[PDB]
Order: structure tokens, then C-alpha cells, then sequence
């Protein structure tokens, strides 16, 4: 549910949209993640490994 | 996540796309206020075959009917 | 419905520009 479960009732939301919002938070537009999704996922998995 | 009308992807400027079952609207995140998907609250970038989960729909144009009716 | 609204006109940049040229 992203961060919405802290304020009030939890609200379901697809994960890629959540990551798009979180890039939009730091000043990077949404037209970056929707292209580089595969690379981002690979990097995340490598780091968490 | 995106709408492709003329083979081009359209992303919201600030908000999220929502479909009630028949049409498609763009709404703000923390409150329900649907609006017609024009070309003023969305921006275009990239082709139609790079994003995942895109859908097919047309985007309203405010200038085209107004100026085609008048130019006649 | 808005409490305290006033009356005035809003200029449109496109209307005179595309009305003068269309003649
Ligand atoms: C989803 O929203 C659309 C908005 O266009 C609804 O379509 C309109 O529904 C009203 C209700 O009877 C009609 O009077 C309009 O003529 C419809 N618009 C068009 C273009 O036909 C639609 O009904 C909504 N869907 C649901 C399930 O409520
Ligand atoms: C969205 O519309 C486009 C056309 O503007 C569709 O692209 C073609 O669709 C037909 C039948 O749906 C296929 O036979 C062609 O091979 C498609 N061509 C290309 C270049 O994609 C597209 O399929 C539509 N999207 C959906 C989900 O139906
Ligand atoms: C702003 O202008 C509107 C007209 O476009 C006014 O609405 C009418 O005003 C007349 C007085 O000029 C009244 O007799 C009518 O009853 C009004 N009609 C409606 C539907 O309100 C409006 O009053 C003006 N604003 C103010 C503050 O007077």
C-alpha cells in the first residue's frame, strides 16, 4: 500500500506506480522508470544479494 | 500507466489514470475528481512499444474542433 | 457555491490573435 497505511486505511496500488511516484518525489519525471524498469529491477536484486 | 493515442505514449503531468469501466479519466491522488483526458494535463515522450501495460485510447483536443468549425 | 466570488473578465491570448488572422 505504499505509505498510505500510516495516515489512514491502507490503499492497494501496483508496485511500479509506487516506484514512479518515488522518483517523481525527488525531481525525476515518470518517463524514466517505465523505460528502465528491467535495469532497475536487476540492480535492486544485485544489491540486495 | 500510460495511454497511447497516435502511436505515442501520454503520461499524466500530476495525477493517475482511472477508468470507471467505459471511459478513462485523470484524477488527483488523494481525492476523486475525474476530468476529460485532454492534451493539456499530459505530456508525451517515447514511442508506443517501450512501456509495459499500456492501453489504447484517444485523447481529447480542445483547439481542433473550435478552430476547424470556425475556419470554415 | 463559492462564498465571496467577484465579477470580472479574463483575457484570452488566442481569441483575438486567431480572429484577426482568420478574416
Ligand atoms: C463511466 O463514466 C462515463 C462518463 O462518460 C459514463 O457514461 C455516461 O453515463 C451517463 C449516465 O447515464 C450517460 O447519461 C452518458 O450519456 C454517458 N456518456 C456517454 C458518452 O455515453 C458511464 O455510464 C460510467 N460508467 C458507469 C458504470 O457508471
Ligand atoms: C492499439 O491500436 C494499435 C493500432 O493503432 C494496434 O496495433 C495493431 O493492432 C492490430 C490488431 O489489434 C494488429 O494486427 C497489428 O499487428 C498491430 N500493429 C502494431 C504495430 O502494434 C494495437 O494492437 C492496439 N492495442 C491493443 C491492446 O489492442
Ligand atoms: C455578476 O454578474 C452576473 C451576471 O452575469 C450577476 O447575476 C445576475 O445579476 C443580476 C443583476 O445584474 C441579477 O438581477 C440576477 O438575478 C443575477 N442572476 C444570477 C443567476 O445570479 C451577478 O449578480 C453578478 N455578481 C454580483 C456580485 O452581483
Amino acid at each position: 500500500s505504499g505509505w498510505t497505511f500510516g495516515a489512514g486505511p491502507a490503499l492497494q496500488i501496483p508496485f511500479p506506480m509506487q516506484m514512479a511516484y518515488r522518483f517523481n518525489g525527488i525531481g525525476v519525471t515518470q518517463n524514466v522508470l517505465y523505460e528502465n524498469q528491467k535495469l532497475i529491477a536487476n540492480q535492486f536484486n544485485s544489491a540486495i544479494g | 500507466p500510460a495511454i497511447c493515442h497516435d502511436g505515442k505514449a501520454h503520461f499524466p503531468r500530476e495525477g493517475v489514470f482511472v477508468s470507471n469501466g467505459t471511459h478513462w479519466f485523470v484524477t488527483q491522488r488523494n481525492f476523486y475528481e475525474p476530468q476529460i483526458i485532454t492534451t493539456d494535463n499530459t505530456f508525451v515522450s517515447g514511442n508506443c512499444d517501450v512501456v509495459i501495460g499500456i492501453v489504447n485510447n484517444t485523447v481529447y483536443d480542445p483547439l481542433q474542433p473550435e478552430l476547424d468549425s470556425f475556419k470554415e
